[PDB]
DNA sequence: ATCAATATCCACCTGCAGATACTACCAAAAGTGTATTTGGAAACTGCTCCATCAAAAGGCATGTTCAGCTGATTCAGCTGAACATGCCTTTTGATGGAGCAGTTTCCAAATACACTTTTGGTAGTATCTGCAGGTGGATATTGAT
DNA sequence: ATCAATATCCACCTGCAGATACTACCAAAAGTGTATTTGGAAACTGCTCCATCAAAAGGCATGTTCAGCTGAATCAGCTGAACATGCCTTTTGATGGAGCAGTTTCCAAATACACTTTTGGTAGTATCTGCAGGTGGATATTGAT
């Protein structure tokens, strides 16, 4: 009953995202979320299908770069998990909260 | 010689409603005249692309308004979209 | 008429696994189990930011449809400028 | 019998000037009668706003003058306005003070 | 004998077009009759230098049609694109392959 | 139905001289389309600016070039002002 | 005794640009780093009032060229024009 | 003979430079490094007064952010000395590089 | 704990750099009265957004198990911080001219007009053909022993 | 260093989606010359204010000493990776309905334009005075003992 070691698939994993384009995050569940949170700003709103795409390849593209920032907040700390602190960190020099 | 303009007249006058006894420094007023132009040109671009994309030709107060709402936090775009619309009613209202 | 269903708690629709696999593209090889919900809150801040512009370019244009063009103008708006959807 | 805009409007901003910098900034074509009105009061609360809180701050160091200083201890003490004016400097403002935690001595 | 403004400047990109576009952009009162033929030339320029480097990404990946992630990795990998479009996000462009050096398993 | 222009047939024409057997995806032309739509406003903008600055209500050439000079890098710009400006003097003699 | 220009900006500036900063304790090695970093700061933004000074045609670089240079690098300053 | 101890005098300069507004690189050699830098760009420049401390109030108060950002780098690694890679970090996050 | 050395605070002074106040003249705002432009009001499209639902794969949730990472401990050796001086660089102030910027001039060049010609974007169709995704099947890669 | 389990790779094969490619066009653009106005390059000066430059003055380059920081080596507890198992949702593909973007025509309002009347705002300068430090002395902080 065989085992890769923890890390390898890891790894694994890395390499097949990094080589891939398609989105990450479910469609409809990301539609629903869009949907609530316009809704609370503005009832009565519908929303082009291209539109909800455009917020999800932004949302995407947004967070794979967070998460880059995040992991070398991590490493520069001597680690090689990634925390709150290392996203904090990230968004405090980004500017996203300064 | 020739004439150089700036808003220092008005922010002096706001000063002395909002701080009857107090001055400004000449640099401080530099940095206030920056102030109102930085926020004109941010405010008036915003309402610019707003017409554009809306194929308009003309900026009007509905335009100052969203480019506001789009620029400014909370409560200070609340409270400048209350004043331009006071403003708006007052110089309406004056025959 | 029918009335549309109450949209509520969609944030944990954002799963771990899809949270995971960003992180995989972005170079991440090991996780904190408080990482999800710090990227829930994070990626609500992102939304919010860029939905509040983009319905606020719909309702300046005095419609009820937010448009691709509604978002990609957000997005710029935002420093977070897309290509691929218009404009 | 020539009554200013600004008179009208109950402003200390110039709606004239306004207006002119409108026109010949080519923002648009045109230029409703509205828009140079509200942007003036816009402008004109900022500025109160600021001069406010910077009022304040020389008060608080027993000053009467606003300097850059007080501009900048207004500015960034206040979150909104240091928001809006994030990616700005003001010259010979310096910094707010502040000094974290772990730097302070214990014993 | 009508010739266009393109074919008298030696360009494939439509100078008529850009002449228009400045026209209604609100950029000038005056558009100089130079401006959108150097300007067509430029925007011609960039879209070549794109296209080079995105074909040769198709062809390294064995494929004959340029898609989004090819673009993607011409734009990344040459430094000079890379600053000009940092602000930009390609949608369906990925990232490059990256993985930090510490993270590779053993000594 | 009302017509929607975009750069797509020269982007193609510009393709066919670099790569004469390779094509490209409507969703490659769409990005094609916006990255020449960004540059064009990028480059349109610091020209307006630049003009705005000098007091002049024209936008030359000239113009052009010091923006390029401005927004595109090292070789880029290098490279664009040549073909920038060879394409205005052809233009000119060309008449 | 000639030296660097650059050499110019000192340790104990540097170090007063720290402490404004809040910065308590300072390696060898920033000193250097920081000279790098001030040089290319230096050298992006007057490359960009020299580009408006050309323009302009002239052979004085102005207050609100740097001004102008300063805000199309995301550096905008107040106080000094514009 | 009285001495006092490492960090007691350097958390009294950032007190005091804190509080206070005065550029703290000189003038002069300021105004030299303006002047090399602006020549390999365009020979012959002359520069208004105001635009070298333009330049220099620019610059000062980037310096000062940057090194703020620095400091939180160093904090995060769960040091209290700046190092190169602190600064490096904060650039890179930034996205002033890399 | 003491005791002292040095930093820090506060009240008071006062000359002057740098404010506020005053004045006249003129650019540019506002008043008047045509002359263009525009952006909803109404009145219709067709599109596309919504919702619905059925089938089924595919990814999600959960529990178990343990590898190996984080963070605590301890510590030695290294490195920056503190500190006392005289030389060197900076700063301060005043001289000559480089060039800014003010001003008028006039013509090459731009706008506006209103015609003619051409294109590019379409809807309609056909029509091909690059490649997604699936199958073997050969070949690394990993981890245990 | 061997071998076994399993992930990887690669090259073929289909049957489409999506791309190319015609029409066959035709509405909107683009562009052809006239009539027309005018922006700004050019050439001249004068007066700021900038580079220089030499005297006055106050930071910094320096070497030594040791406080306490960093980074190393070790270890334990516990997290988070991996994977097996069960099954809930999302994905996919339609149906039908209608909400609403997207056009087109009147034009009554709303801007722009050309002219003229006036005045607010600038820029010279004339005064006025907030406060930058300078003093004196009292107290708090720091660090040794
Ligand atoms: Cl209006
Ligand atoms: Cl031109
Ligand atoms: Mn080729
Ligand atoms: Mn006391
Ligand atoms: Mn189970
Ligand atoms: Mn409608
Ligand atoms: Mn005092």
């Amino acid at each position: 009953p065989h085992r890769y070691r923890p890390g390898t698939v890891a790894l694994r994993e890395i390499r097949r995202y990094q080589k891939s384009t398609e989105l990450l995050i479910r469609k409809l569940p990301f539609q629903r979320l869009v949907r609530e949170i316009a809704q609370d700003f503005k009832t009565d709103l519908r929303f082009q299908s291209s539109a909800v795409m455009a917020l999800q390849e932004a949302c995407e593209a947004y967070l794979v770069g967070l998460f880059e920032d995040t992991n070398l907040c991590a490493i520069h700390a001597k680690r090689v998990t990634i925390m709150p602190k290392d996203i904090q960190l990230a968004r405090r020099i980004r500017g996203e909260r300064a | 010689r020739s004439r150089k303009e700036s808003y220092s007249i008005y922010v002096y006058k706001v000063l002395k409603q909002v701080h009857p006894d107090t001055g400004i420094s000449s640099k401080a007023m530099g940095i206030m005249n920056s102030f109102v132009n930085d926020i004109f040109e941010r405010i008036a671009g915003e309402a610019s692309r707003l017409a554009h994309y809306n194929k308009r030709s003309t900026i009007t107060s509905r335009e100052i308004q969203t480019a506001v709402r789009l620029l400014l936090p909370g409560e200070l775009a609340k409270h400048a979209v209350s004043e331009g619309t006071k403003a708006v009613t007052k110089y309406t209202s004056a025959k | 008429k029918r009335h549309r269903k109450v949209l509520r708690d969609n944030i944990q629709g954002i799963t771990k696994p899809a949270i995971r696999r960003l992180a995989r593209r972005g170079g991440v090889k090991r996780i904190s189990g408080l990482i999800y919900e710090e990227t829930r809150g994070v990626l609500k801040v992102f939304l919010e930011n860029v939905i509040r512009d983009a319905v606020t370019y719909t309702e300046h244009a005095k419609r009820k449809t937010v448009t691709a063009m509604d978002v990609v103008y957000a997005l710029k708006r935002q420093g977070r400028t897309l290509y691929g959807f218009g404009g | 019998k020539a009554k200013t805009r600004s008179s009208r409007a109950g402003l200390q901003f110039p709606v004239g000037r306004v207006h002119r910098l409108l026109r010949k900034g080519n923002y648009s074509e045109r230029v409703g009668a509205g828009a140079p009105v509200y942007l003036a009061a816009v402008l004109e609360y900022l500025t109160a706003e600021i001069l406010e809180l910077a009022g304040n701050a020389a008060r608080d160091n027993k000053k009467t003058r606003i300097i850059p200083r007080h501009l900048q201890l207004a500015i960034r003490n206040d979150e909104e306005l240091n928001k809006l004016l994030g990616r700005v400097t003001i010259a010979q403002g310096g910094v707010l003070p502040n000094i974290q935690a772990v730097l302070l001595p214990k014993k």
